[PDB]
């Protein structure tokens, strides 16, 4: 058959903390033509070269696209030590993995704008016997444990949010802060490919 | 923003311990978020007494 | 022209892990020469008897020297599994091969001993995506990735180094140890020869 | 003990990270630290590990 891209091109794409996940194997893709839509205004790859990232074939491939605004553009990297890569999304370091921000043009017309981009500023656990503050890092391939008290997007930029974890979960608390950024005239996602390596995500023809 | 969050966990607090082990958990939080981010010192151990 | 086995002796013999290799091509060998310049304490030879080891003619000849006590004569032999095969050297199953223990003699005074015997007794990689330790074994005729952190000689019996890899190179750690053993009275060396089948290395007749 | 001296030197960095911000790296030379006091079969030096936790 072939890797089906359309889920992307419908629909509002969801925040950082809510990253959209796409999984292939066994069909043939076409990665320049996915490109060929979006106004790609940065591409960069690690354990892969940008050129080299459409033509191999790979026993699985890994889309994550999410909203996320150019200006936050030092957050997002491998090397990055921000919010973005300790509460937000993370990218395991044992694949080789790219990191794509592209621009909707105004031709798409089923990427439907988010009211503002929004990302978790901070993620605490907040333990009972011990009043300690134990951040809650996300691991590669997994959701913020934050993502549950997070709103679909944080209304205004300072926002706190807390939840009561019963004796069972721990006691204690799970507090959450939230951020926002303006939106921009066009669109502005944020896409995340890891590729693992018998091959049957090839490209077509 | 986090004023409004303290003034509500405050308020939430007023209504436990007058109605204890909940009301010093919300103290604890209150205090934790005005740590995290001044008059949110002061307010708390005005609610103290 | 007699092969030089000259740089043996002139300096001071390097440890196991940082073996010092010698290649011959087109020359005529004594090895008999060398061998009576030294208090040979053993000699066993694989895939090749001892004695036709110093009278055929070989393709290509190899010779790794290093520093090695007698206290662990079994460590260093080719069906051993100790650390030393293991992290700090192996021969090459394919060719014929011999392992030689020797006592530097004391007319010889142009070999200077080091401070002590050192060798790698454990050299692992550590994942931070699942957190899990992976030794690193050592090919034949090749080095241990270990061998940029451990130092040329190993201070104190139980030492650890670190070395943080790159997102580029995994992430992780990687990791190592150190063994020491007292020097002898009389230094000790190891020889390891490693003879491929034109034959223009023929012995001096 | 070498081993001692190693874990010290790695919660010495470790505390340095933390002071400038950076949660990974303290999480990360956290793992080793505990990973090296593990491997060398020393519980004391694990509890000083969990006490240097709890300081920080
Ligand atoms: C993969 O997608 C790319 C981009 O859409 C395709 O490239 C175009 O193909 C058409 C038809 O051959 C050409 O007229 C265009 O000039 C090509 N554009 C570029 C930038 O090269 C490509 O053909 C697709 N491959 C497959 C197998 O369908
Ligand atoms: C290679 O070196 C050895 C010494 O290690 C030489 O051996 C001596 O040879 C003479 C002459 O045959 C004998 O009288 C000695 O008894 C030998 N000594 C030993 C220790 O065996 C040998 O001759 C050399 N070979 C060549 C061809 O030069
Ligand atoms: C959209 O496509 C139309 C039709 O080809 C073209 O005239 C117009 O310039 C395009 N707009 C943009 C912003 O590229
Ligand atoms: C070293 O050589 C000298 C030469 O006079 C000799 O007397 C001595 O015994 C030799 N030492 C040995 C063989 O250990």
């Amino acid at each position: 058959v072939e890797c089906d891209f359309s889920p992307l091109l419908s629909g509002t794409p969801p925040q950082v903390y809510n990253f959209k996940r796409l999984v292939f194997t066994n069909c043939n893709y076409n990665l320049t033509k996915l490109l060929s839509l979006f106004s790609v205004n940065d591409f960069t790859c690690s354990q892969i070269s940008p050129a080299a990232i459409a033509s191999n074939c790979y026993s699985s491939l890994i889309l994550d696209y999410f909203s996320y605004p150019l200006s936050m553009k030092s957050d997002l990297s491998v090397s990055s030590a921000g919010p973005i890569s300790q509460f937000n999304y993370k990218q395991s370091f044992s694949n080789p993995t790219c990191l794509i921000l592209a621009t909707v043009p105004h031709n798409l017309t089923t990427i439907t704008k988010p009211l503002k981009y929004s990302y978790i500023n901070k993620c605490s656990r907040l333990l009972s016997d011990d009043r300690t503050e134990v951040p809650q890092l996300v691991n590669a391939n997994q959701y913020s444990p934050c993502v549950s008290i997070v709103p679909s997007t944080v209304w205004e930029d300072g926002d706190y949010y807390r939840k009561q974890l019963s004796p069972l979960e721990g006691g204690g608390w799970l507090v959450a802060s939230g951020s926002t950024v303006a939106m921009t005239e066009q669109l502005q996602m944020g896409f995340g490919i890891t590729v693992q390596y018998t091959n049957s995500v090839c490209p077509k023809l | 923003p986090v004023k409004r969050f303290v003034r509500e966990v405050l308020e939430e607090a007023e209504e436990a311990y007058e109605k204890r082990r909940q009301f010093e958990e919300l103290l604890w939080l209150a205090e934790w978020a005005a740590r995290d981010a001044e008059e949110l010192e002061e307010e708390i151990r005005e609610f103290e007494k």
